[PDB]
């Protein structure tokens, strides 16, 4: 009984270093029911999330120092799996704009353009489930991204003006956080239109969703965006 | 640099953060309670080096709704938020000062927002200083309206961190 109780009090420490209390969260993750993680996401929300922000965070800095390597690898991969289920197992706050800010730039950093193809399709995955989950409660970007996923389709139309996925990532003292890629490529419609179509599927026959079954409100508010913009010109 | 930012509802947590990173808030306009949120935000200190500073937006504190005691606990520093037209604003300010010192060095900034409506005050501006003086930190009133009383502040808190 010590590797679950231990392990749990560790990630609810404060007071632990946030890499310490990763390690033992996706200890959590391997080991206990969906069921069990759920509940247990669904108390610590507020903290869980502060786990995955900043290690992802540290990582991203470590990816510009180290360079990339397999370790790092190793290590981007977990993050991602403990923010997968943060999407799956937390959609009621996410859909109310729950962290809207943290994780839209955090998709963004995947879904950029210089990024490897492997972790630009990891973001296209994680962002239909992010917007499956906030569904109508999304404003206006979300949905020009949904548009712009796919390269080469005729150039959106914004509100103010046209747009691409690029100038919707990247637009004296102070200045935000300017996105960059994290895994930069190192030295096409036919491609990330399947993308959209073999995760959109998926999703649908994605199963664990929410005793709500929200998921079918945002699964078919998904496929309006994809009526909308991406059928009109396929055959 | 993590930095939590709390203060009662509609006070401007989210338009001072946003008006002060993107310049773009619109006042009134759109209005949606705040849950949990992280910007990213590189501050000028006073030397001209820049540090990176993690800006945890909080939910609206109300009678009956509290910080949760583990910001306290991972806090690098404060920025506390009052509205000069709401008292009871700059009232929750005092007693969320009283528990950072308790609940274990900080930096913490304290704002008052919305002076536009300095008709419509609240909090006297010589209380609010002589506070600011008698608990040994650093208020400005400054207003989302305009972006240059914002910079001032956040960029004292940088420099600290
Ligand atoms: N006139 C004026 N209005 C302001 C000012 N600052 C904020 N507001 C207005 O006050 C309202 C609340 O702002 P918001 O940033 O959403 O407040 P919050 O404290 O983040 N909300 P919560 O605490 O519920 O999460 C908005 O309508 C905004 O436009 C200001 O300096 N002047
Ligand atoms: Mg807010």
């Amino acid at each position: 009984h010590g590797d679950v109780k231990k392990s749990t009090q560790k990630v609810l420490d404060p007071k632990k270093d946030v890499l310490t209390r990763l390690k033992h969260l996706r200890a959590l993750l391997d080991n206990v029911d969906a069921n069990d993680l759920k509940q247990f996401f669904e108390t610590n929300y507020s903290q869980i999330y502060f786990i995955f922000y900043e290690n992802f965070i540290a990582l991203e800095n470590s990816l510009k120092l180290k360079g990339n390597n397999k370790s790092q690898r190793e290590e981007l991969d977990s993050i991602l799996f403990l923010f997968e289920k943060i999407l799956q197992f937390l959609p009621e706050r996410i859909f109310f704009r729950w962290h809207y800010q943290s994780i839209g730039s955090t998709l963004k950093k995947l879904l950029h353009t210089g990024n490897s193809i492997k972790i630009r399709c990891e973001g296209i995955r994680l962002f239909l489930l992010w917007l499956q989950a906030l569904q109508t409660n999304c404003a206006e970007e979300q949905v020009l991204i949904f548009a712009c996923l796919v390269p080469g389709f005729p150039a959106v139309m914004s509100s103010r003006g046209p747009c691409t996925l690029e100038t919707l990532i990247n637009p004296v003292k102070i200045y935000p956080e300017e996105i960059t890629p994290l895994l930069p490529a190192i030295s096409q419609t036919c491609f990330f239109l399947q993308i959209l179509l073999k995760y959109m599927v998926i999703q649908a026959a994605s199963l664990e969703w929410k005793n709500k079954e929200n998921q079918d409100t945002g699964f078919k508010f998904l496929f309006t965006l994809f009526r909308k913009y991406y059928l009109p010109h396929l055959f | 640099c993590k930095v939590v930012v709390c203060g009662l509802l509609s006070v401007g947590k989210t338009a001072i953060l946003e008006q002060l990173l993107y310049g773009n808030h619109t006042i009134g306009m759109e209005d949606c309670e705040t849950m949990e949120d992280v910007y990213m935000a590189s501050v000028e200190t006073d030397r001209g080096v820049k540090e990176q500073l993690h800006l945890y937006d909080t939910r609206g504190l109300q009678e009956g709704v509290e910080l949760p005691k583990h910001y306290f606990s991972f806090a690098d520093g404060f920025v506390l938020v009052y509205s000069v037209n709401n008292l009871e604003s700059f009232q929750r300010v005092e007693l969320l000062k009283k528990e950072i010192d308790k609940f274990k060095e900080v930096a913490i900034v304290v704002l008052g927002n919305k002076i536009d409506l300095s008709e419509q005050r609240q909090v006297d501006a010589e209380v609010a200083q002589q506070w600011a003086k008698s608990e040994k930190v650093r208020l400005w009133e400054v207003t989302v309206t305009d972006r240059k009383t914002l910079i001032e502040p956040f960029t004292l808190l940088a420099s600290k961190l």
